[PDB]
RNA sequence: GAAUUUGGACAAACUUGGUCAUUUAGAGGAACUAAAAGUAGGUUUCCGUAGGUGAACCUGCGGAAGGAUCAUUA
RNA sequence: GGAUAGUGGCCUACCAUGGUUUCAACGGGUAACGGGGAAUAAGGGUUCGAUUCCGGAGAGGGAGCCUGAGAAACGGCUACCACAUCCAAGGAAGGCAGCAGGCGCGCAAAUUACCCAAUCCUAAUUCAGGGAGGUAGUGACAAUAAAUAACGAUACAGGGUCUUGUAAUUGGAAUGAGUACAAUGUAAAUACCUUAACGAGGAACAAUUGGAGGGCAAGUCUGGUGCCAGCAGCCGCGGUAAUUCCAGCUCCAAUAGCGUAUAUUAAAGUUGUUGCAGUUAAAAAGCUCGUAGUUGAACUUUGGGCCCGGUU
């Protein structure tokens, strides 16, 4: 007799699965992001379809509505301080103009990569899931932080996670060992 | 028959990528996916 | 026009000549007739449990013959006898005579689906282990 | 006559303007096999 | 003030005969199934009704085309 | 009038003959507890709601009753019906649709564990009690986040002096799945968070489930078995209503998940109010009258001027 704990699911699988089209531009986005599966474009795609399904009702909504202002302002801030939604396009015909792969480039994997410090996106990957990126001071091991504006000069290495100094690793141990030992003495 | 095994997860969608659209490998001049003895 | 009553006041013979159309459904009729509870094989379940009566050497056709068998199953719950199209070959030699099968549907919702004429289940489980599993040898028969 | 079938069926999208895949010796088989 | 007692309302249940509901035997019947393997004919198509008949079918009355408008006068 | 806590045909004595019904009474069925709600996304609808909250009812089936403010109470009593326990054979004692757990029925569902530390409740009451509740065990019901690899150097291959790929070539990096001093955690523990030490070179620490004429994305693959009054003659070829008879290779999709069965929803404008159809594809009563029902012509104060002040 606890009160319930809600859930939901945040993803919807196409209806028509085996079109040439979709498949080919998943991947084309999976191959440019370095993605896992089908799930992160999913994700992605269900959550900008509740932002633009909230964006067309409040378009319908006669202007001067105090709804409508609230809401849309509301939305308009929150796409801003995620970055993804430009500064110079603060209005509701181009929040509707939104594109997924301007979802998927503000995660921390895509800017941890585009900042230096990667190489690569499956490097920025492997990078971000070992323990070794904080933003300010917290370690992050998601690919999906979704960075804000405001943090984006804030991307480091941690204080553990021995590329930022502080005790070298297990590996490096180990072969420091190794030479002490055998070519020590 | 043992062979090298294939990448799993993110690695292998990586592969496919590289399979399908970098420097594309096998082409028929209408994007075969599958051949034989050509 | 078209037929129908449109008034203002007339939403009582629209209600009452919607309910005489519905029951010329096919669905709407076997659903609120109980029909699966009391005539189906099934009792509305989606599965069921039997016993293996009988097995019979059903070939597509004569000695050159595709080798497609079934067997003819009674029930635990109703009593009443169907007859069940086994997985592919080689899983014959593992139904014998009373194994307690579990059947499943053969996909078209409650009819016969393939070009076997009349034979709508198939053999998920025998002797409460499976067919998969036994016919890639990975488990093995249980004895008796 | 599962193979006939297919050949009977697979020459009429060439009358009505379709791609076909070309035939060979993989038509009229179990492809995937059963439980 | 207990054991016990009269009458009343409440009333479980029991006996008899009747009503209804579901299921299992039971002669006989009509239908059908895969049954590989049993005993040339006429050809308008129907509808309602009535009689006859191993099988459709045959005949009587009334209706329909869901049947192939030539030619000529004016 | 009686009865009740109290209105009241609630019951009794008397007297009237009334009350409901095609706007569906009454009877039957319900695999029917009702609602807040759930699934399905253009809407309107369709299907589901035993089940975390609210209300009702029941404690094996009926009936009756005591105590009490409150019960027709069942972890209270009494009787009957049906089950069923113990024996010294005279008698006694029952009621898990509370928590665990057993049989049974089935396609179908977990521990005879720890604790009142939290939330609250009861009592004479800060103290006792609480299978209410919380905690752990089983648990791929469902839901969330994302490990199974990354960076170079060599030798070639390209776009061609900068950019990618291949390989029984090579190099060092990095980290958690785990093993665990410790400390946090907790009523006490298990686990999560943190961490001393150990922990990767491929048959390691190896990802599966489905499918490949078209539907629908993915083969002008390979081998074996069985038959032919067809060619050859012991090599073989071709066909094989073998609905491929059996295995392997290659490829595609989803991915710690994937497949199947049943039901339902969408696509479905195959229920159509929105929104179907009726000459010939399913379907206009043989025709007319006619009650309910549905629907029903036009007309009755319009126009003009006056000011003020509200919103862009």
């Amino acid at each position: 007799p606890r009160a319930p704990r809600t859930y939901s699911k945040t993803y919807s699988t196409p209806k028509r699965p085996y079109e040439s089209s979709r498949l080919d531009a998943e991947l084309k986005l999976a191959g440019e992001f370095g993605l896992k599966n089908k799930k992160e474009i999913y994700r992605i795609s269900f959550q900008l379809s509740k932002i633009r399904r909230a964006a067309r009702d409040l378009l319908t909504r006669d202007e001067k509505d105090p709804k409508r202002l609230f809401e849309g302002n509301a939305l308009i801030r929150r796409l801003v301080r995620v970055g993804v939604l430009s500064e110079d396009k603060k209005k509701l015909d181009y929040v509707l103009a939104l594109k997924v792969e301007d979802f998927l480039e503000r995660r921390l994997q895509t800017q941890v990569y585009k900042l230096g410090l990667a190489k690569s996106v499956h490097h920025a990957r492997v990078l971000i899931t070992q323990r070794h990126i904080a933003v300010g001071k917290q370690i992050v091991n998601i690919p999906s932080f979704m960075v804000r504006l405001d943090s984006e000069k804030h991307i480091d290495f941690a204080p553990t996670s021995p590329f930022g100094g502080a005790r070298p690793g297990r590996v490096a141990r180990r072969n420091a060992a190794r030479k002490a030992e055998a070519s020590g003495e | 028959t043992e062979k090298p095994k294939k990448p799993k997860g993110r690695a292998y969608k990586r592969l496919l990528y590289t399979r399908r659209f970098v420097n594309v490998t096998l082409v028929n001049g209408k994007r075969r996916m599958n051949p034989g003895p050509s | 026009g078209k037929g129908k009553p449109r008034g203002l006041n007339s939403a009582r013979k629209l209600r009452v000549h919607r309910r005489n159309n519905r029951w010329a459904e096919n669905n709407y009729k076997k659903r609120l007739l109980g029909t699966a509870f009391k005539s189906s094989p099934f009792g509305g379940s989606s599965h069921a449990k039997g016993i293996v009566l009988e097995k019979l050497g059903i070939e597509s056709k004569q000695p050159n013959s595709a080798i497609r068998k079934c067997v003819r199953v009674q029930l635990i719950k109703n009593g009443k006898k169907v007859t069940a199209f086994v997985p592919n070959d080689g899983c014959l030699n593992f139904v014998d005579e009373n194994d307690e099968v579990l059947l499943a549907g053969f996909g078209r919702k409650g009819k016969a689906k393939g070009d076997i004429p009349g034979v709508r289940f198939k053999v998920v489980k025998v002797s409460g282990v499976s067919l998969l599993a036994l016919w890639k040898e990975k488990k093995e028969k249980p004895r008796s | 006559s599962a193979k006939s079938f297919i050949l009977r069926k697979k020459e009429l999208m060439k009358r009505r303007g379709r791609k076909v895949a070309k035939d060979s010796k993989f038509t009229g088989r179990k492809r995937r096999h059963r439980f």
